[PDB]
RNA sequence: CGUGAGGGAAAGGUGAAAAGAACCCCGGGAGGGGAGUGAAAUAGAGCCUGAAACCGUGGGCUUACAAGCAGUCACGGCCCC
RNA sequence: GAAUGCCGGCAUGAGUAACGAUAAAGAGGGUGAGAAUCCCUCUCGCCGUAAGCCCAAGGGUUCCUACGCAAUGGUCGUCAG
RNA sequence: CGAUGUCGGCUCGUCGCAUCCUGGGGCUGAAGAAGGUCCCAAGGGUUGGGCUGUUCGCCCAUUAAAGCGGCACGCGAGCUGGGUUCAGAACGUCGUGAGACAGUUCGGUCUCUAUCCGCCACGGGCGCAGGAGGCUUGAGGGGGGCUCUUCCUAGUACGAGAGGACCGGAAGGGACGCACCUCUGGUUUCCCAGCUGUCCCUCCAGGGGCAUAAGCUGGGUAGCCAUGUGCGGAAGGGAUAACCGCUGAAAGCAUCUAAGCGGGAAGCCCGCCCCAAGAUGAGGCCUCCCACGGCGUCAAGCCGGUAAGGACCCGGGAAGACCACCCGGUGGAUGGGCCGGGGGUGUAAGCGCCGCGAGGCGUUGAGCCGACCGGUCCCAAUCGUCCGAGGUCU
């Protein structure tokens, strides 16, 4: 996983 | 729904199903008895019966029609010569299904007998 | 069956060649318009200098239709086009003479002058 | 109030006064009254009617041959008529004359497990645009925290059809007594072959 | 690893309560006319065979 | 009970038998009863028969004509009491049952595609002359 | 495990002595039942002691008009000392 | 007795979802303690600028054969990498 | 704040009335028609578009009317993601600057698996104290509940004219609801035919595989369907709301009320349709079966082969996810075959004749031919097995 996605929705 | 309809969808598409029926008949015309599952065996009657009734009448047209479902030029011979005349005074029901007592393991399939009648 | 957005052919010499249905006048919310019903329509195409110009919000009676209409005698009839006759608020045709056939449904709804003017009533 | 049993034969269009159709032929064969219910004994008023004969002894022992009319007990003894006390014996079919209005009760065809939007005409989803797998779903089925539950009649999917349906004020177009035939105006429920019962209408009479 | 998820471990009494119908039914069999063996009805007795169309008997 | 259709076939005593045999492709003029306000006038419809869907009684057939620059189709009950008569005007070679296709070429290609049915034509007359020679007594 | 530098586990005990179970029996085996070794065989070898969660089988009481932080306090019946 | 504690063990959801391309299977005969699944024959379908051949890299015994099925195989398995 | 997803749209609704319409009514500066205003009333209904992310609103065409709000500004473990609301970028603007702006602009990852409640469906168990097969009562629920237009009365009443009632009656409609497949019209997956390329069966002829999971095209029964067809809203009875009165005191008169008694709403109760005896308050009627061979010598029972019957199993079914339900199971037409009839295709193959040939014609509406209506024991529902009362007390 490690994210890395930014908090979008 | 799918009410007053007829013919088992045997979890096969149109051309495969047709092929199945067509193969089983070949087999059942060759050995005279066959083992398959019950619904496959309950569907072969109609199909093999009709081909036989066609060999009964005898004419060259009748040959060429049967030949569409059997492709083998012999075997159709066998049909028209040896198989056919055995049923001449019999009107219909050239075939028999008897349910076997043992079930395929690791599958669970109820099996059935299918043989040419007489 | 005609509903709002449907092009109709203009079957009289009022000048217009085609109207588009704006509304069907039966109830508060009629879904469709058949022969003998009255519709409101915008004009979309016309003949130069006629009685009606493009844009003219008009009224008109439906005289032919592609969908077949069923007669209570068990017969039916359908036409190659959808056609209307532009009429005024007295339900009278603002044009003289009408082109091509109209259904008897027209006569039964009281549009006498149309069926007279019509070449053939079927 | 006169009633009788029957099967649905089929449909056809008929011609009378130029105007054509429409009719459902139903044979309302002879019904031999097998019992006559009365307010002194049962507390209400009716007549068990008994329908198609057959039964070469598939009849059990309770049978109720009793009333000397049990001419080899019928298959469908089902249904009385309620507030009906006929000529004492065998309800013919000549009870309905043409012009009369009638009420057929039948058993509707069974759609089985039917989605909402066939069960109930729901609008379902858009066939495109946003889509995502709800093309035929019922949408929302409630509010939020209050009431925090779903209503006790909420139209959802399930076994639709195969039930009792009665359509009223049907016209009798003709009766053919030679063959126990009865005719009406289309609306009659059930498949061909089904048992149906036919009463005079609640409209009046 | 996603959306709906069990709220509370289902207790022992409730697990066993749903298996109240998990029970098997014994196979239904009948005496074979010729041999004394048992056979599920309407099946070709493996040992003896039907009167008419062939037994294909173990023989 | 075992006669569910023979039963239906019984009400159908409205069956017509006077009308001529005809099959799609050939053109036929059908004299039809029409009210036209209180009265009752006998209108004629003459076109190419374009479809016959048989169902015993309540078989229908449909006829197609171009009138005043517009195509019109009419659909008749083969046993409608309103059909006064119906008489063939030319016998055409069909080559297909439902020939809806001609809706999209009502021109020159409509003939030569529906050419004369010589074989059915040379019956229709020679088949009548014998019926003219019989009962001249 | 990581390209690499580097990270880095788990896993001890039959019996005094293998005396580690010949042989027969079911089974294709596995594994059992007898027989036998041993003081002990739930010391039999995925072996000392064998705790709890957990899963079974049998018995006693109880339960299908019933509302539940599951207990507690009263009476009551049944079962065992 | 608690630290979304640490290690280990066993539950719950649950016989539920799934069993990895919708290119497709049917039958006869063998072998076997045991075959939808292994061998053979016949019939059917699929790829064919490949889903066919030959190298390079990488892999390091997977090659051939004999004897085998506890596990590895998403089922079976007499087969096998 | 160890997370309550935040606008609008779609979907599905339901609720309040301080009602937009329809029903009833008082006053009117109400002639009539049409309005104005207030009271009663929510049963039902409350359109489709153009613009904008829009809510709202403005418009277009209608309408009986184009009602207003609550339900986490209802509804994202239902959908959407245009807006808003990350990271990119640009404009205007502010800051020397990095950057900033409910100012703007274009773009921008919406999470397969429901455990408990709840809901829609369907069964398994036990119970209803004798066991059965049927047929039923309806406590109690649910559904439904809309409205327009024209004509007759009469173009009278009313009105100078123009307009034009009530009451009563009739015919067409618009949406909505249940059911249906005769007609209209769809699909119909191998029912038939035509066609192309290619490989094959054997050369010709004739055919087969593949070209989707139908190769393409032309049609098409049943079945399932709406555009199609038939019905439905009611009648009517009873009690009321506002409101209109009768008789009538207290208070000689007067007053609809304080005793009474009437009228009077699409509303209320019932009637119409559907569910419904778990309605443990387990109902009723009709017809079946009856003694216990043995133990508990006592209370309730137990072991047990039987009875009326009922399952198992099998053939099936416009019944159906499984289950259930229903019809059969050979003293039998249930399914399959066969035959007959429908129905669909459109006149097969082979031969003959004409044409150099592609072809055409004849034999011929031929041949082929699923589901539909029937007939026929040719094939399969063989043989059987297992449950099942023997009735507590006044
Ligand atoms: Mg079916
Ligand atoms: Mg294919
Ligand atoms: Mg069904
Ligand atoms: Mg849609
Ligand atoms: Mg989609
Ligand atoms: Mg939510
Ligand atoms: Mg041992
Ligand atoms: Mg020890
Ligand atoms: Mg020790
Ligand atoms: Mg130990
Ligand atoms: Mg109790
Ligand atoms: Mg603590
Ligand atoms: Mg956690
Ligand atoms: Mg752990
Ligand atoms: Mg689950
Ligand atoms: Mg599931
Ligand atoms: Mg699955
Ligand atoms: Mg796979
Ligand atoms: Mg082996
Ligand atoms: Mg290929
Ligand atoms: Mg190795
Ligand atoms: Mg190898
Ligand atoms: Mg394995
Ligand atoms: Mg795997
Ligand atoms: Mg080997
Ligand atoms: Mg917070
Ligand atoms: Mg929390
Ligand atoms: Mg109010
Ligand atoms: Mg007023
Ligand atoms: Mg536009
Ligand atoms: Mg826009
Ligand atoms: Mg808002
Ligand atoms: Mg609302
Ligand atoms: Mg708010
Ligand atoms: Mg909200
Ligand atoms: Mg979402
Ligand atoms: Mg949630
Ligand atoms: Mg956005
Ligand atoms: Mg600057
Ligand atoms: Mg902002
Ligand atoms: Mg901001
Ligand atoms: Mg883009
Ligand atoms: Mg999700
Ligand atoms: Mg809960
Ligand atoms: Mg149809
Ligand atoms: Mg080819
Ligand atoms: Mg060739
Ligand atoms: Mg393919
Ligand atoms: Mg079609
Ligand atoms: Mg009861
Ligand atoms: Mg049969
Ligand atoms: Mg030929
Ligand atoms: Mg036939
Ligand atoms: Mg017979
Ligand atoms: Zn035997």
């Amino acid at each position: 996983x490690g994210g890395p996605k930014k908090k979008k929705k | 729904m799918r009410h007053l309809k007829s013919g088992r969808k045997l979890n096969r598409h149109s051309s495969h199903r047709l092929a199945l029926y067509r193969n089983q008949a070949k087999s059942l015309l060759t050995h005279g008895r066959i083992t398959t599952t019950v619904p496959k065996a309950k569907e072969l009657r109609g199909f093999v019966d009709h081909l036989i009734h066609l060999a009964k009448r005898g004419d060259l047209h009748a040959r060429r029609l049967v030949l569409r479902d059997l492709q083998d030029v012999k075997l159709v011979r066998k049909l028209f010569d040896e198989i056919a005349p055995r049923y001449r005074d019999r009107q219909g029901g050239y075939t028999r299904v008897l349910k076997l007592a043992e079930r395929r393991r690791g599958d669970g399939a109820p099996l059935a007998l299918v043989e040419l009648v007489e | 069956m005609i509903q709002p957005q449907t092009y109709l052919e203009v079957a009289d010499n009022t000048g217009a060649r085609k109207i588009m249905c704006i509304r069907v006048l039966k109830g508060s919310n009629a879904k469709y318009a058949t022969v003998g019903d009255v519709i409101v329509a915008s004009v979309k195409e016309a003949i130069p200098r006629g009685a009606v110009k493009e844009g003219d919000v008009v009224k008109a009676v439906v005289v032919r239709t592609k969908k077949e209409i069923k007669r209570p005698d068990g017969s039916a009839i359908r036409f190659d086009d959808n056609a209307a006759v532009i009429i005024n608020n007295q339900l009278e045709p603002r044009g003289t003479r009408v082109f091509g056939p109209v259904a008897r449904e027209l006569r039964e709804k009281g549009f006498m002058k149309i069926v007279s003017l019509a070449p053939e009533v079927l | 109030m006169k009633g009788i049993l029957g099967v649905k034969v089929g449909m056809t269009r008929i011609f009378r006064d130029d105007r054509a159709v429409p009719v459902t032929v139903i044979l309302a064969g002879p019904c031999p009254v097998v019992q006559r219910r009365t307010p002194e004994k049962d507390g209400y008023t009716a007549v068990q009617l008994g329908f198609l004969p057959q039964n070469p002894k598939r009849v059990n022992r309770p049978l109720k041959g009793h009333f000397a009319k049990a001419g080899v007990e019928p298959v469908r003894i089902l249904r009385e008529i309620r507030d009906f006390n006929p000529e004492g014996d065998t309800v013919t079919v000549e009870i309905f004359k043409p012009g009369e209005r009638v009420d057929v009760t039948g058993t509707s065809k069974g759609r089985g497990f039917a989605g909402v939007m066939k069960r109930w005409n729901f609008a379902g989803g858009p066939d495109s645009h946003g889509a995502h797998k709800i093309h035929r779903h019922p949408g929302s089925i409630g509010n939020r925290k209050t009431p925090g539950r779903v209503y006790k009649g909420k139209k959802m999917a399930g076994h639709y059809g195969a039930e009792r349906v009665t359509v009223m004020n049907l016209e009798v177009v003709d009766v053919i007594p030679e063959e126990n035939l009865l005719l009406v105006k289309g609306a009659v429920p059930g498949p061909n072959g089904g048992l149906v019962i036919v009463r005079e209408t609640k409209k009046a009479a | 690893a996603k959306h709906p998820v069990p709220k509370k471990k289902t207790s022992k009494a409730r697990r066993d309560a749903r298996r109240s119908h998990h029970a098997l039914t014994p196979p239904t069999l009948v005496p074979c006319p010729e041999c004394k063996a048992m056979k599920p009805p309407h099946t070709v007795c493996p040992e003896c065979g039907y009167y008419a169309g062939r037994k294909v008997l173990e023989v | 009970m075992n006669r569910g259709a023979l039963i239906k076939l019984v009400e159908s005593r409205y069956v017509r038998t006077d009308l001529p045999e005809f099959r799609p492709g050939d053109t036929v003029r059908v004299s039809y009863k029409v009210k036209e306000g209180n009265r009752t006038r006998i209108q004629d419809f003459e076109g190419i028969v374009i479809r016959i869907r048989r169902n015993g009684f309540n078989t229908t057939f449909t006829v197609r004509k171009v009138s005043y620059g517009v195509g019109v189709e009419r659909i008749f009950p083969l046993h409608s009491p309103l059909i006064q008569k119906i008489d063939i005007v030319q016998r055409g070679r069909a080559r297909r049952a439902k020939l809806y296709f001609i809706r999209n070429l009502s021109d020159r290609e409509i003939r030569r595609k529906l050419r004369a049915d010589r074989k059915r034509i040379d019956q229709d007359r020679a088949a009548e002359r014998a019926a003219k020679e019989e009962a001249q007594k």
